[PDB]
């Protein structure tokens, strides 16, 4: 855990925009 | 027979694979190959002969054999047809007058029965000028949908920026390797 | 045999490639017409190992006039090899480029020749001097267009006495085939400079250095006396040709082997 | 996907209840992945909706579309931006490639009645991209 | 056009914001000392301030504390850093990480990164894993007048990422920008309308200007990539006489029933403040007031590897004075 | 002085520089040919740092040798030393013919070295009487812009200062300059944004308000001012002064910027006073 | 000015050849053996032969005759000196001068022949110096040759 919000994984790009 | 050594090699990665680099002259093929091998935009004179290099990515040694687009070197592509596993076609959207010639050359090269297991690999090079088309207009002009029994994939790569090369490499790996 | 050799040469294993290259070299030296496999060996040309590169270059030189059309697939390789950091590789590439007797290949070799003409490596300088002379012999008009005469003339006026001697020999060879027009003759300063490097030249370079004076004609007794005084030390050379060259030079300015007898 | 199957009936019921024509803040689930919907994921969702029904032929409405997008984002972490339709008048193609859902007239494009219709060619042909190359970059 | 930078002193031109007659003494106040840089010509005051800020940042990176104890203890490296930083009044290098490879307090040729265009990503960096941790820090600044209305209510975004990967990846940052959504045709969902976006040196200005493409090579360590800044027209999260109940404002400190009140002003210190329950020090994590959600991060490397990007959103109180 | 250890050499050079006017040519000449680029750069910096009239005469040869140094750090050090020598002795620099070498520096690789050469040329021309100006045609400006996108934060200011002297003559050239300077407004450095704003304001003297370029520039400049207004308190006074200077010229850009002009409770006196003036002007 | 240096044998077979100028056809070596036989049987045999417009000047080794074809007015003394230098180099590298090593050490022999003379002009003749750049069991050449 970590104060200030748990770190979340990030995507690679807009998959819905090609 | 025993295949324990093969399993041990595959546990850490054994397959390497191959690839080919063909297309018209001044199409960014040399720059793309340099970026894939080194990662820098190096300016070079037109490729009189050919360039052979390898790229190690995802535990696969992707050997690339760059081929120029010179008129005197166009008929020499048949030499590389022996012991070839991949083939990459680089389009030049900035040369409207050369589009027909490139299409004719691709058709002539694509009409060979020796190169059948090599899936299609179309790269949209020179993705830096406003005159470049999209990822569908070029495919429609080239008629890639009419290539029966051919696994083609349209990918746009910018020589100046380098974006889209990773996607093309991943697509090539997925087409070549059919495992987890 | 031929099919097996082609398959071995078209393999991705260096261990089999080296054996195939050795076998191909032996077959050519054994008296086997291996010119039909020249295009096959063309694929296995850009190799990191220097052992196979020399054999490939030798095969290409020996199989260049036989298949001039198939030799068009080596200009890029030669250009790439002309910029290798290793002086030995650059020298080998320069020697191989000039060894190819192809009319359509020397046109594109001018740029590498121009680049290697001013090479800091004395071996590279000598190789460039040899290549320029070879190109001039193959195509005098191409050499004249490339303007290599000026570079060759400055070669005698540069360091690396071996390179200076090589440049002098190349200039003498070019002028020998030349119609005497625009002769490369030099004033007494050039002769004195050559004599200065004459004492530092090797046994082979001594002949080259002494041949240049064979064309110069002295006009004064002081110049002839100085030339004789400088050529006097050449009579104490263990090489028979150096002594003979010195004797001939002295004559112009004025117990060996049975074969040399 | 058991969760998707369970949420499909409730989502369909909510969409049917809402006619065709209070809390502030943007809470985020801790560790919940958020990314745009992929072409394969969109195709799988379209196939599941077609098999389960309730989406093909349903009258297109802003509230129903928003509810469906919110449910999809909650159940999968996909941003509610890939469920876009091409501008009218006429048949609106999906903005995201791979989506098998499209809006077709049922009778100003805003007042035209539209209904969701399955389209297998959408996952293979980029109709929205071809129509609007500028929108696709 | 500074003549001599002094804290220790290091003359740059030898020709010598205050003004001692014909010489201007422009300097800022540090934690313990004022970095006064004498100047005589019509030098760029903004340039001098930027140089002073860069020097302060370099000192903070090299020395964990900015006090007189290190000035008299680290002169050997401090003098070298001062000499290398600026020559003839013109600074040439400002990367602390890059500078750490040529000047050390405990010398080989300078790295090619400074000579090369990419001076913010040292080549040859290799790690066992490729993990980049992002930090979407929220800054809620509210200027509420005595009449009860809010005058200055601006929220400034801050994307700080701790990149730790192998090689020289070219990150392609992608979020749900309002301009990007409008250009792509998706200007109907929740899009962040950032009035001002300040990209770092790694982000290419041309790419962002062309098609809003945020593509840049991240550095090795923690750095600020982008700094959004847009106005806010929503109600304040905390009303002192409103945030979502799902968010908890950890360490609520309202400087003037629940929470410890201690007088040092009266510090209304609250450990946890559930949603729906003078400067306030509220810091509610996992709450994005602006609603901007990161879309993708194009991690591309020449070698080729599977990155594991990560990022966290933290909402804190900035200029939230009443 | 001639010591192999680099740690003592730097201290010796610093002591000599600090004890040069109060009270080594062979040592500098020997150090000017060291293979290590760092040593050569240090020697070049120390040679120019010595304020001796009888020493700069013999330093021309090492400066000439290091002017065409292949090392980009060596090139930058040589450019700095040439400018220092010109400031110390303009006649000696002119006799040495370093102006031609400096001009070609902008037309060479190593964008950091090019920026350093441009800054040195600007400094030399600043003290020059305007005779034989180092101005260049649009090709030079385009080349600088090409290296502008590759310049660092410090080099950006140097690259933008050169355009401050050039005066556009056509709307197309002014439009291109504005388009190229537009990306500079998204720089995290306050000075880079301010430099871009100043360059745009200077170029606007030749732009046409009839075209949409002027309106786009005006719209894209307000967000930059708003961002700069949130800088450090020390830079707050500078930003206020810049706004006041540009307020009297183009008051239609920041017409709607009134909330951001409010003085904060913790704002400094130099910023609080400027806030009232900014509010009065707007 | 030798055109091609070749190594023959006692049976007329060329052990190894290395052209230097290429101005002489490689098939001219065939007539060298009959010419030598005719010269020997008539008492006119000499180390320097002449196949029409091409001179075949060579010496007799322990087991093979190192015939070096030439066409121009090359220095005969230079050719003899080069042949002697080559023989000395072979003796230094190979303890025996026989046909057993010609067919066994071609890998190094070819390299030595190529490095020794270029375009008919020899450049290096020191066996000890040459041993640091060409080996039968490659780094930059030593500076001694350049020096
Ligand atoms: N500036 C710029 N030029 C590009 C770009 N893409 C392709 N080019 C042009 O394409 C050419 C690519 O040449 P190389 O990469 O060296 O080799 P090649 O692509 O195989 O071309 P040939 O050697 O003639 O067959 C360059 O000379 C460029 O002029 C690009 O993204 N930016
Ligand atoms: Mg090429």
């Amino acid at each position: 855990d970590r104060k200030g919000g748990s770190y979340s994984q990030a995507a690679g790009s807009d998959s819905a925009q090609s | 027979g025993n295949i324990f050594a093969n399993l041990f090699k595959g546990l850490f990665g054994k397959k390497e694979m191959r690839i080919l680099m063909v297309g018209l002259d001044a199409a960014g093929k040399t720059t793309i190959l340099y970026k894939l091998k080194l990662g820098e935009i190096v300016t070079t004179i037109p490729t009189i002969g050919f360039n052979v290099e390898t790229v190690e990515y995802k535990n696969i040694s992707f050997t690339v054999w760059d081929v120029g687009g010179q008129d005197k070197i166009r008929p020499l592509w048949r030499h590389y047809f022996q012991n070839t596993q991949g083939l990459i076609f680089v389009v030049d959207s900035n040369d409207r007058e050369r589009v027909n010639e490139a299409r004719e050359e691709l058709m002539r090269m694509l009409a060979e029965d020796e190169l059948r297991d090599a899936v299609l690999l179309v790269f949209a090079n020179k993705q830096d000028l406003p005159n470049a088309m999209n990822a569908a207009e070029i495919t429609d002009k080239l008629g890639l949908h009419s290539l029966r029994h051919r696994n083609w994939y349209i990918q746009a790569t910018c020589a100046t920026s380098g974006d889209g090369l990773y996607e093309g490499l991943d697509w090539l790996s997925n087409q070549l390797r059919n495992q987890k | 045999e031929i099919f097996e050799l082609k398959a071995e040469l078209n393999s991705d294993k260096k261990e089999k490639k080296k054996e195939a290259v050795k076998k191909v070299i032996a077959s050519m030296t054994v008296g086997k017409d291996v010119s039909a496999l020249f295009p096959d060996v063309v694929n296995c040309m850009q190799t990191d190992n220097l052992e196979l590169k020399k054999l490939v270059y030798l095969y290409l030189m020996n199989y260049a006039k036989s298949q001039p059309d198939m030799a068009i697939m080596a200009v890029n390789t030669f250009v790439k090899d002309c910029e290798d950091p290793n002086p030995l590789i650059r020298a080998l590439a320069v020697r191989t480029m000039g060894c190819i007797r192809v009319d359509k290949i020397t046109e594109y070799l001018c740029e590498p020749l121009r680049k290697c003409l001013k090479d800091e490596d004395p071996y590279v300088r000598k190789t460039a001097a040899v290549c320029v002379a070879k190109l001039h012999d193959i195509n005098a008009q191409l050499v004249e267009d490339q303007g290599f005469l000026d570079t060759l003339k400055d070669l005698i006026s540069d360091s690396n006495p071996m390179v200076v001697a090589n440049a002098v020999a190349a200039l003498s060879e070019i002028a020998e085939s030349h119609p005497s027009s625009n002769l490369l003759d030099l004033n007494p300063q050039s002769i004195n400079k050559l004599l200065t490097a004459l004492n530092e030249c090797t046994e082979w370079g001594q002949i080259f250095i002494l041949d240049c004076l064979a064309n110069y004609m002295p006009k004064d007794d002081r110049e002839a006396q100085s030339i004789c005084e400088r050529v006097t030390p050449r009579l104490s050379h263990a090489n028979s040709a150096v002594v003979l060259s010195a004797v001939k030079v002295l004559m112009k300015f004025m117990s060996a082997e049975p074969e040399l007898q | 996907s058991k969760s998707s199957v369970i949420g499909w009936p409730a989502v369909r019921e909510r969409m049917r209840r809402a006619e065709p024509a209070e809390e502030v803040g943007f809470p985020v689930t801790p560790q919940v992945p958020l990314r745009p919907m992929t072409y394969k994921a969109a195709v799988d969702l379209s196939h599941f909706l077609k098999e389960k029904g309730g989406l093909e032929g349903l009258i297109h409405s802003q509230r129903r579309q928003d509810i469906l997008d919110l449910w999809i984002y909650h159940t999968q972490g996909y941003f509610p931006d890939w469920q876009n339709y091409t501008p009218g008048p006429g048949v609106r193609y999906p903005l995201t490639f791979g989506w098998c859902y499209k809006l077709v007239p049922v009778e100003d494009p805003e007042r035209e009645v539209l209904e969701w219709r399955f389209d297998s060619r959408l996952a293979f042909h980029h109709v929205a991209r071809e129509l609007h190359p500028e929108y696709f970059k | 056009s500074a003549s001599a930078v002094y804290v220790i002193c290091r003359n740059y031109r030898g020709d010598v914001i205050l003004a001692h007659g014909g010489v201007r003494f422009m300097w800022i106040k540090h934690n313990n000392l004022y970095l006064v840089a004498t100047s005589k010509k019509n030098a760029c005051v903004s340039l001098v301030f930027s140089f002073l800020y860069k020097v302060v940042q370099v000192f903070s990176e090299y020395f964990k504390e900015l006090e007189e104890e290190s000035i008299r203890d680290n002169f050997v490296i401090i003098y070298e850093l001062l000499d290398e930083l600026m020559d003839f009044g013109y600074p040439q290098t400002t990367d602390s990480k890059i500078l750490q490879e040529y000047i050390t307090q405990e010398a080989p040729r300078p790295p090619a990164t400074v000579t090369n265009a990419v001076s913010w990503r040292s080549e040859g960096i290799k790690y066992r894993k490729n993990e980049v941790f992002l930090d979407v820090i929220e800054a809620v600044n509210l200027l509420v007048s005595a009449n009860g209305n809010v005058l200055r209510s601006e929220i400034v975004g801050s994307i700080k990422m701790r990149v730790f990967l192998s090689g020289m990846p070219e990150l392609r940052l992608g979020l749900n920008d309002k301009v990007l959504f409008d250009n792509t045709g998706r200007g109907k969902s929740k899009s962040v309308e950032l009035e001002d976006v300040k990209f770092h040196q790694c982000v290419r200005l041309s790419r962002f200007e062309n098609d809003r493409t945020i593509s840049f090579i991240p550095p090795d360590g923690e750095f600020e990539l982008m700094s959004y800044r847009l106005n806010t027209h929503v109600k304040p999260l905390i009303w002192i006489e409103q945030f979502k109940r799902r968010s908890t404002a950890n360490n609520v400190e309202i400087h003037i029933t629940v929470g410890s009140v201690k007088w040092v002003e009266i510090v209304w210190s609250v450990k946890s403040f559930p949603g729906g329950k003078i400067s306030v020090k509220f810091e509610i994590p996992y709450f994005t007031t602006s609603g901007i959600q990161v879309r993708y991060l194009k991690i591309i490397e020449k070698s080729g590897y599977q990155a594991l990007p990560w990022v966290r959103y933290i909402t804190q109180n900035g200029d939230y004075q009443l």
